[PDB]
């Protein structure tokens, strides 16, 4: 309650304002570019995923287990981005063991595996790194889909959880089905295909699996820059009304203190 | 203070060297009574309590220290140019602490971490262990000539040393024992 | 220049929650590196 | 003033019990007259016009009353436990004022929102109506026996009433209602 | 300051008006100096840089400056009504120009195209030669009465000269010269 409290305190959030106010542009510089990008990309994963439209295919009642993709960065200061994605990760899982299953869960993005790393350490496959820092490419899927198949596990079913952007200020929760499974793909819809082999499938389904990772992650990008930029701009607002009561408090403190400090030489004046 | 001040003189007839401790109350430096004693003075060292805090002994602030004979003309141009060298990155790691503070460590670019990584290392090494204060440190002192203080300095900005701990850098005498401090630490490992 | 003016380093000067926010984070990220300083250190001088 | 206060004791022939209402100019605890009658009590309450600002009745503030009396040999064991408890869930929330002020909620992990939630439902069950604000205030007056608080505040702090709202603990008296106004409350 | 500000009245056979500078030491308001003057002020007059950047002058501030007979009551029905729009135009189009700073130009709808344009023929109309300064820039001083300064704002305020050009309204004394001067541009 003394002036150099009140003088240092007033000090820090004066630069705290500042850092927050000059790293919202770069937010929105970036968003600009992550939304150019998007159009024709969007078309592209579209496209990948037109066979599956047109013939509805089924997966039966198996015990091959899952193979949950969630996908995020290595950066906060986002809002609720991972978080939301961390809550349905969780809660498929229960229903998979109902029925019983050896699910097992990979992620992209550090805070992913940070985030449900106490009570699902087991199930953990395999996890990535150096997401969010530079625009993703498709040489990145390539990546990932190649150390994917390498593993020994195998899977009937599959699903793949992502942020979709939907608008400047809004975003939705989804996921996709995977039906890789060359048996499950082997069905009586399939028949009106007459020129097909077991080898042109399996290269099929290879295909297919990178299409749909590079579509997720072209998604995800530029939900969580548009997200940065409302948090950046929230923080300046809190910082700038902190610093209307704080130079208030300091006024008035430093009137009573040269009251104070007049009113002892004149009393030791008197006495004399 | 005027009056008896100006008593303690080098006139043409002897010398006097002088040196005075001098009292701040409250760690405050406007206060009138050690404000009207810089100007009867010809060099200034400065301890602060938040060095103190870190651990490193003689807590002297090394941004608020000021001499004389501090010119390119007295003490040669390679002295001069290492300490202004010092005092300017010294400076430049303040500002780097307000970003720190709001994105984590891991955000900054590689040269601002070159930055940080160099002036960690040149704070710890200013520090020395004394001869009289063997019972609380619990070490031999040590003393250093000025050819080895301008060297070390010179060598940690060129960047000779980026490949070891900060450990080794702490309370140690010339440069060669710091090497000599990791080589036992990389042994005892 | 009436007012209140602030400059470098004001932030770990107040002592509040965000300085020693600040000074953990260094800690932490400074006392991961030296193991594999040291590391290398003893795998170089035991090569040669 | 110690001439005055020293004549209102207790002797070895009979007792007198003293309640005294103090005043303190400004809104300042350290002026010269309040801060000279600390030293001649044995039982302090101090009340705060920030907690009256938010609605909470009676304005006690938890963290600056004290008692001379509060210790484990008198009081007992489970009493002594169960206030040092609720002082430690206060104080650790007062610690992370600074952080969510600015950077906002989404900061913290889970251990910290599960505190932060446990010290909101706290403060809202030490408030309580009283009988002669009645007239003024459309509400009905509650007096609480000593065991049912004990055991009211026992089981919040085990955690057995994380499911229901923040605002079913506002002004009422034994733990029985906080259930059924929360049933109302759907 | 009683004894003397209470000479500068209105008598029956006629009135002192006096203008007076002001400045606040330490940018503190609260301070006893100049809180003892605004208890006597009737209005303010704000002299801005920003806006002598641009080139306009005299560089009064429009939203800064305030009075004190700006009143329905005094002033009538029409001026207020007139000073009300103009005011309301010009905060908006402050808020407006944020967003084109981060979202781009093309983030506008249709009405705020139309808005922006107004404004800015409006941030230009307040400007006016002086004749004190004839000689040096070489332009005749205007003296415009009321009537013609409501008429004039009130016809841009309803949409009416929205097709000539901005220069138009630059440097220009009633609403007539500023068409002369649209006519002979182009």
């Amino acid at each position: 309650a003394t002036l150099k409290d009140i003088t240092r305190r007033l000090k820090s959030i004066k630069n705290i304002q500042k850092i927050t106010k000059s790293m919202k542009m770069v937010a929105a510089a970036k968003y600009a570019r992550a939304e150019r990008d998007l159009k024709p990309a969007r078309v592209y994963g579209i496209g990948s995923l037109a066979l599956y439209e047109k013939a509805d295919i089924k997966v039966p009642e198996d015990k091959k287990k899952h193979l949950i993709i969630g996908v995020s960065s290595d950066r906060g200061l986002c809002g609720a981005i991972h978080s939301s994605v961390a809550k349905q990760i969780k809660s498929e899982v229960a229903n998979l063991t109902a029925a019983g299953k050896e699910v097992k869960i990979v992620g992209v993005g550090d805070k992913i595996r940070g985030i449900l790393h106490r009570t699902h350490s087991d199930q953990f496959l395999v996890t990535f790194k150096e997401v969010g820092r530079k625009p993703p490419t498709f040489g990145d899927a390539s990546v990932i889909a190649l150390e994917l198949l390498n593993s020994g596990y195998e899977f009937d079913e599959g699903s793949i959880i992502f942020n979709r952007f939907r608008s400047v200020i809004s975003y939705k929760t989804e996921e996709k089905p995977i039906f890789s499974l060359d048996t499950v793909a082997s069905a009586e819809s399939m028949s009106i295909y007459d020129d097909i082999d077991a080898d042109v499938l399996r290269n099929y389904q290879e295909y297919s699996l990178a299409n749909i990772i590079y579509y997720s992650l072209k998604e995800s990008t530029t939900s969580e820059q548009s997200a940065r930029m409302t948090a950046m701009d929230n923080a300046s607002k809190n910082a700038s009304e902190m610093i209307d009561k704080l130079t208030l408090t300091f006024n008035r403190t430093r009137q009573a203190v040269i009251t104070k400090e007049l009113i002892e030489i004149i009393s030791g004046a008197a006495a004399l | 203070m005027g009056t008896m001040q100006e008593r303690i003189t080098t006139t043409k007839k002897g010398s006097i060297t002088s040196v005075q401790a001098i009292y701040v109350p409250a760690d405050d430096l406007t206060d009138p009574a050690p404000a009207t004693t810089f100007a009867h003075l010809d060099a200034t060292t400065v301890l602060s309590r938040a060095i103190a805090e870190l651990g490193i002994y003689p807590a002297v602030d090394p941004l608020d220290s000021t001499s004389r004979i501090m010119d390119p003309n007295i003490v040669g141009s390679e002295h001069y140019d290492v300490a202004r060298g010092v005092q300017k990155i010294l400076q430049d790691y303040k500002s780097l602490q307000d970003i720190i503070a709001i994105l984590g460590m891991d955000e900054l670019s590689e040269e601002d971490k070159l930055t940080v990584s160099r002036a960690r290392k040149i704070q710890r090494f200013l520090s020395q262990p004394f001869q009289v204060a063997e019972v609380f440190t619990g070490h031999l002192g040590k003393l250093v000539p000025l050819k080895e203080t301008i060297k070390g300095f010179q060598q940690i900005l060129a960047g000779e040393y980026d490949h070891l701990p900060e450990q080794a850098f702490y309370m140690v005498g010339p440069i060669e024992e710091a090497v000599a401090k990791a080589d036992k630490l990389a042994e005892e490992h | 220049p009436e007012g209140v003016r602030s400059g470098a380093g004001a932030v770990r000067d107040a002592g509040g929650a965000f300085g020693k926010k600040e000074q953990a984070d260094e800690e932490r990220y400074f006392r991961a590196r030296a193991r594999e300083q040291l590391a290398a250190l003893k795998k170089h001088h035991e090569n040669e």
